[PDB]
């Protein structure tokens, strides 16, 4: 957003709407970049990363508990 | 960065609005130091937005992994 | 805290292309616009035009006549300086100091040595006498090499001897704002850091300098525009008489980074040797005892006052010392060693300088001996140690240290003096019923090792503890 303000001040010194238009372009690209973010909190993301890792690990754990035991005599 | 981008958007926009007339009435730096303060601020945000983007899309893969795993369990 | 008002004001002002339209209409229908741009120059990203505007911003503070010639070449136009970067002459040298400072982000010291040439051309002449004094400066500057060459011709010794106990000092070259300085003292307490080797790639700040430049005075002295040495002695230098010369209103000045608490006798020593008086006006002469303490308490300065209150303390690793310098002793004249602080030294011709320096070299070692007692180390209410040392003055650059005997309760009165640049004789007076403590060759050795006093007052105590 800083080069937009620099373009504004250089344009007004040498002699705006287009700079505001690309500022709105930055706003809509930030809106695209909203669905990655605080939808689920980043701290909560840190906690549920361990939840997903524990899910993977307990799924694997039940898999080798099913496979490992010799149910045959 | 959701409420953060809009806060960075509205602060930088009205401060850029502020700098228009103070240049016009001359023909200060206290309002200028907040500009660069929010400039290096908000440069963290789209980097953190893509940090959220890479993290969000990484989780898309991981839940696609465990969906097959659970289906393989299923 | 101005952001909350900035957030509040713009939110109300929200309730924006007319602002751009009003600004263009106000524009369509001096210093302060340059002021906001210069305050924006630190905010500008580096490029070819931006550093050009940065140097022009610098030249606004320096006051130089701003001329741009290209995107890479700029010419500095003023009264007595003309050089290009990527008067009465071209650029003397495109020195690597100028080139490397502009190549990197040393734009601040770009302004400093621009003003050093202003300091080199701050003469009040009509710009003809300016060069002449500068020529008399240069003739002096041409001479300044010769003594360094002469003493190198005299002996091929180390730079320390050229600094400590030789003619002139160390010929630090002048370069733009840099002037030719001369190096004269260091104690080995100062010299050893953390043991620094004495190679010629020496820092320009490691110690204290005798910087020489000219300064235009109301007083007029006959200074040689031509060199003063055309005939030279085999190991000495020989000075031809002045005149070419003309009555140039200046004198050659010797400058130091610090004021030297110098003796009264040193003042008449310098008044007699040059002929030009050291004092144009008389200050109130105070004793040298309180001059060295503030001289030797501020070299590692602190905002907190220490306030030793004439008792000094030495938090030493091996012993504990308490000091009484005894300003204003019952001397038979009734007066102690009075003195002043000096950094200006006047001399008309290059023959005056090397003898003045020996007097300074005689003078400075006395400051470092005396101020070795003077310390920031504050060890407090310690019943062990805290020996009663009473220093007492004896003569100019002389004193004695009478103190409680450790072995007996008698006195040892250690008569001490400075006799040369760093030469120090040592004398022992003692109680009449007393034993061997030291030889004064050992005392001279430790002084010629470090020339300090609490070390010696330890080492004497160490040598007394042995015997």
């Amino acid at each position: 957003f800083l080069p937009l303000v620099h373009n504004i001040i250089k344009c007004m010194d040498k002699d705006q709407d287009l700079n505001a238009l690309k500022s709105k372009f930055q706003e809509m690209r930030k809106l695209i970049s909203t669905m990655p973010g605080i939808h689920l909190s980043p701290e909560q993301q840190q906690q549920q990363l361990q939840s997903l890792r524990e899910q993977v690990r307990t799924k694997n754990e039940l898999l080798q508990k099913y496979k490992s035991l010799c149910m045959f005599e | 960065t959701r409420e953060r981008l809009l806060s960075a958007l509205e602060d930088l926009e009205v401060l850029s609005r502020e700098l228009i007339e103070m240049l016009a009435i001359s023909r200060e730096n206290q309002v200028l130091e907040l500009l660069i303060h929010r400039d290096g601020e908000f440069q963290e945000l789209m980097k953190l937005a893509l940090n959220q983007g890479k993290i969000h899309h990484e989780m898309q893969v991981l839940e696609k992994e465990v969906e097959k795993r659970d289906s393989d369990i299923q | 805290l101005s952001k909350m008002s900035s957030l509040l004001e713009r939110l109300h002002a929200k309730f924006w292309s007319e602002t751009i339209k009003l600004v263009r209409q106000v524009m369509e229908k001096q210093h302060l616009v340059s002021c906001l741009e210069t305050l924006q120059k630190a905010l500008k990203v580096t490029s070819l035009p931006a550093m050009t505007d940065r140097l022009e911003s610098i030249a606004r503070q320096n006051g130089l006549g701003s001329h741009l010639s290209a995107s890479g070449t700029e010419c500095y136009i003023t009264s007595d300086m003309f050089y290009v970067e990527v008067h009465h002459g071209e650029n003397p040298v495109s020195c690597p100091e100028l080139v490397q400072q502009l190549r990197e982000k040393n734009f601040d010291e770009f302004s400093k040595h621009l003003k050093g040439l202003v300091n080199l051309y701050n003469l009040p002449g009509d710009n003809k006498l300016k060069t002449k004094m500068y020529l008399a400066l240069q003739s002096l500057e041409q001479d300044l090499s010769k003594m360094a060459i002469m003493y190198w011709k005299a002996t091929n010794a180390g730079p320390l001897d050229k600094i400590l106990h030789g003619s002139v000092g160390y010929l630090t070259p002048r370069s733009g704002g840099h002037l030719m300085n001369l190096k004269y003292y260091v104690s080995p307490s100062d010299l050893l850091d953390d043991i620094i080797l004495h190679e010629n790639n020496v820092s320009r700040s490691l110690g204290m300098n005798a910087s020489v430049t000219i300064e235009g005075t109301s007083a007029v002295y006959k200074l040689p525009i031509a060199p003063l040495i055309m005939g030279s002695h085999p190991v000495d230098n020989k000075w031809t008489p002045s005149f070419n010369s003309v009555d140039l209103p200046a004198c050659f000045f010797l400058k130091f980074p610090q004021p030297i608490p110098v003796s009264r006798a040193f003042v008449q020593k310098l008044q007699n040797c040059t002929g030009i008086p050291l004092f144009e006006t008389q200050p109130t002469y105070a004793p040298l005892y309180e001059l060295i303490t503030q001289f030797e308490l501020s070299k590692d300065p602190d905002p907190i006052p220490l306030n030793h209150n004439m008792r000094f303390y030495a938090a030493l690793p091996g012993q504990q010392h308490c000091y009484f310098l005894n300003k204003d002793a019952p001397l038979p004249d009734g007066r102690s060693l009075q003195g002043t602080l000096v950094s200006k030294i006047t001399f008309q011709h290059p023959g005056r300088v090397p003898l003045i320096l020996n007097l300074i070299r005689h003078q400075v070692a006395y400051n470092t001996l005396i101020g070795s007692c003077v310390k920031r180390t504050i060890l407090k209410e310690d019943s062990p140690g805290l020996l009663q040392f009473e220093v007492c003055p004896l003569s100019e650059s002389r004193f004695s240290v009478s103190f409680q005997h450790p072995v007996n309760d008698s006195l040892v009165c250690v008569v001490m003096d400075v006799q040369d640049s760093t030469h120090v004789s040592c004398k022992l007076y003692k109680g009449l019923s007393d034993a061997l403590i030291c030889t004064d060759d050992f005392i001279a050795k430790v002084v010629q090792r470090c020339m300090s006093i609490p070390v010696t007052m330890r080492a004497i105590r160490r040598k007394a503890e042995t015997i």
